[PDB]
């Protein structure tokens, strides 16, 4: 750091020692130039490092600017929500069996959007309801009395 | 080939990037008082003295890009917002939809009983059944 | 040092997103106590439709059954 | 800084939540439904359970989230 | 957002320094133009993802309109 920040004083002060050295062989100096200083690859690396973290703190005060947007879009969420929920809590209270129509169609909806999909899918052949011999056969109906 | 040299890089330490920009002028006015300082004992004079190209590394422009970037992110946020508040509305009124649905529903299945919901899942039985049928993709295994 | 100045903004923009998050938290709260949680339900099922949907292009998910 | 702001936090989110944590819930729906778009682009082999597809009509599962309501 | 949208006030800003510095040499400025006025891949593709966004909250209005027949169709 005080070599890149005090190039000039270090020059003069080499000029200093280089022209009371070179006195003895009758030598004059005219000028002296730190033409070149740097410093290895991966000091090199740190230092734009440390200044690429100073543009980070900077980046993070856009950060805020977009939370306030974020929560903003967070209440205006919440407010769907908590009014969707009102009106249908009350009527699912009485009897939730919408949900479970919602589902079978849920299923129906997925089965369409599985047909066509890139996706490997190994499904039980309980699905296809094909072992009438099972005792589990009578559940559905059997849940009905 | 020396003194213009270590006089400008003398005088960049003495600033860093931000100020190296936006303090151009200054940085070139000092250069400008050094280097006709040491250059009159060479005995020339100096009619200009230009900074005239000024970048930084790569990481640190990709730095800087990155701050920007988070700027216009920022303000696209408000337009997310805007799509936010029409999706709250849409919102209401599906769920409106599908409370009215669970009113009717839960009334109608209240007396009635969940033979619909078995007959439902027969019938959606069937119907899954045959719309996976095309599909090589799909595997059956029996349960366990 | 600049890492804690980066801290430090981020400190803001959490403590802001929480606001968002306790708003939202009290809203839902409200709704809930007194509706119940039929809206839950309800989102889950509308859930595992879109689910489907967005995984329905990836050649690299598999779905295998229960066990 | 960072527990600051967490506490900061932690104080209006869990004096919000206590009275019903629903809003967790929800958000979880939220998250998920986040992590499959994620998880569509991914590079990564996914196994997911069948059951995710809700295609078991006959399963006992299947009344527990509207058996839950009641 | 100063440079594009005050972009002859910036024009005019060269002009006078330049005609300033320009005077020394005997050079006259007849006219100073800002012709090209660009950024980088990452800020345009910010600011047309930022418009994009814009554009995506209007097309949200008609969700709403489809909602109401879909709630229709949910009766």
């Amino acid at each position: 750091s005080q070599l890149i920040t005090q190039r000039a004083q270090v020059s003069l002060l080499i000029r200093r020692e280089l022209t009371e050295r070179a006195k003895d062989f009758s030598l004059i100096l005219d000028d002296v130039a730190i033409t070149e200083l740097s410093f290895s690859r991966e000091y090199t690396a740190a230092v734009e490092a440390k200044q690429v973290a100073q543009q980070e703190a900077q980046r993070a005060q856009f950060l805020v600017e977009k939370a306030k947007q974020e929560q903003r879009q967070k209440i205006v969420q919440a407010e769907g929500e908590a009014e969707a929920a009102k009106m249908l809590g009350e009527a699912l209270s009485k009897n939730p069996g919408y949900i479970k129509l919602r589902k079978i169609r849920a299923a129906q909806n997925i089965s369409k959007t599985i047909a066509t999909s890139q996706n490997r899918i190994y499904l039980t052949a309980d699905n296809l309801v094909l072992n009438l011999q099972d005792e589990s056969f009578t559940r559905g109906s059997d849940s009905l009395i | 080939p020396s003194i213009t040299t270590e006089i400008l890089k003398s005088v960049v330490a003495r600033f860093d990037a931000g100020e190296l920009i936006t303090q151009r002028e200054l940085v070139s006015r000092q250069v400008s008082d050094d280097l006709t300082e040491r250059a009159a004992t060479f005995g020339l004079i100096l009619d200009d003295v230009s900074l005239t190209h000024l970048t930084f590394g790569k990481e640190f422009t990709e730095a800087v890009e990155a701050k920007q970037v988070a700027q216009q992110e920022a303000e696209r946020a408000r337009f997310v917002v805007e799509k936010a508040e029409q999706q709250k509305k849409a919102a209401i009124i599906s769920a409106e939809g599908d409370s009215k649905a669970a009113e009717l529903i839960a009334n109608s299945l209240a007396t009635a009983g969940d033979g619909l919901i078995e007959l439902r899942k027969l019938e959606a039985a069937e119907d899954i059944a045959y719309q996976l049928s095309r599909s090589r993709n799909i595997t059956y295994l029996p349960a366990g």
